[PDB]
């Protein structure tokens, strides 16, 4: 389990409109619409996203890049 | 260059308490083989219990015989204690039939070939009356360890006989074990060291077998360990 | 009246009420726990996550209809503890203790 | 040859026994024999004790 956030965080410094962020690539992650771009070890789609998060792929502009592409 | 060592002498003092001894230990064994062997009787023995039981004239373990003055209940508890040893088959089922006054012990039971009563003098009940009389059928399996009723009730498989009355088994004969490392004069050497174990018993176990059988298993677990895949 | 007073509305209708996927019970040491982690009873675990077992079992086609799946959670064969140990992996559940005097209750 | 030796003991389930252990061994040794075959001659010592008295085979 991904214990803490903090790096996370650190990439946003608001804290609160990284969860609005996750949810939202969470969300486009299970509702089959798009695909991880981490190897997945077996976790679920929150903290795949919180993985992908943490390691700089996803944002919110990548988010709306990637949307109106 | 090593020593090894000897099953030597086995004391028997009673028919239940047992001493038996192993001299030619390296040093710093002693305490290992000890605490493996302690470990490996207390946990897993096995031996043979009663598992359920069939009276007549009663449907449920709470309901009460004419003429004796043990609740049924109290009867089962008895039975749980039942030193019983089984030679050949898995599942036997032995009689108890005794009428007039007395108490009903163990040896009145149904004597069988492959069945030994250990101590005939064990209680079971006390009858009250001239014309009253018990007889039932006790069903008695091999197992190790300790399995409650509650437990084997997901298997029921069928118990629709409301005669029927579920003991829980304690499937485990050893009662007592301790071990002491005490020095070993060995006739050409200096420091060596020889283990006493001790151990009760309800008398159905002999000694050998037990620490056979328990030494059989630690070997066992080792020779799993002496291959490594690394694959 | 509808409106004004405590029975009627707001006073009562949004203030405490009682929510669902919710269980209670006794706290126990388990010294062995990691400090991000709790130990949890199978069975309330089950009866818990129940509609998320009947969703996974239904995905990975374990039950032809959701009927089927009822009759085996019911049964609870190895398949159905699989799958619970399979959803929980990162699923995370929030503890309460009744008097919640400040937020890290 | 070992410096440090430790094993730690925790809880495994075979789907229905949850009383079931797994054992990991954490071990260093100063560079002459590699973990495995130290593991190996350890195991085997206490074997070769045993020995005696097993024979149920």
């Amino acid at each position: 389990a991904r214990v803490t956030v903090q790096d996370a965080v650190e990439k946003i410094g608001n804290r609160f409109d990284l969860v609005l962020v996750a949810a939202r690539r969470a969300r486009q992650m299970q509702v089959g619409g798009k695909d991880p771009l981490v190897p997945e070890e077996n976790d679920k789609t929150t903290v795949i996203a919180l993985r992908e998060i943490e390691e700089g792929l996803i944002n919110n502009q990548i988010l709306d890049v990637r949307e109106r592409q | 260059e090593f020593l090894k060592p000897r099953l030597v002498d086995i004391e028997q003092v009673s028919s239940t308490h047992a001493k038996v001894t192993l001299e030619p230990l390296e040093r710093g064994f002693g305490h290992t083989l000890g605490n493996a062997l302690r470990r490996i009787l207390l946990s897993s023995m096995p031996g043979c219990a009663v598992t359920e039981v069939e009276i007549d004239g009663v449907l449920h373990e709470y309901s009460t015989k004419e003429g004796v003055q043990e609740d049924i209940l109290e009867i089962l508890l008895n039975l749980k204690g039942l030193a019983v040893r089984v030679q050949g088959k898995d599942e036997v089922i032995l009689t108890l039939n005794k009428s007039g006054i007395g108490p009903v012990t163990a040896a009145d039971i149904t004597h069988d070939g492959d069945v030994e009563i250990v101590k005939p003098q064990h209680v079971i009940c006390h009858l009250t009356d001239e014309n009253a009389s018990i007889s039932m059928r006790i069903k008695v399996q091999r197992g190790r360890g300790y399995v409650p009723a509650s437990t084997r009730i997901h298997s029921e498989e069928d118990e629709r006989p409301i005669g029927r009355l579920l003991v829980d088994a304690c499937y485990s004969p050893v009662e007592r074990i301790a071990y002491n490392v005490e020095a070993a004069r060995v006739e050409q050497r200096t420091d060596l060291d020889k283990l006493v174990i001790e151990m009760e018993t309800n008398g159905t176990i002999d000694p050998e077998e037990a620490i056979r059988r328990a030494a059989t298993i630690l070997a066992e677990q080792l020779e799993a360990f002496v291959d490594l895949r690394d694959v | 009246d509808m409106i004004k007073g405590k029975q009627g509305r707001f006073r009562q209708n949004l203030l405490g009420k009682r929510v669902d996927y919710s269980g209670r019970s006794v706290i126990t040491v388990g010294p062995y726990l990691r400090l991000h982690q709790c130990g949890l009873p199978k069975k309330m675990a089950l009866e818990l996550f129940k509609p998320f077992i009947y969703g996974k079992l239904e995905l990975r086609g374990l039950a032809t209809t959701i009927k089927a799946a009822k009759k085996m959670v019911e049964r609870e064969e190895a398949v159905v503890w699989d799958i619970l140990d399979e959803v929980i992996r990162e699923h995370p559940v929030l503890l309460n203790r009744a008097p919640t005097l400040h937020r890290l209750g």
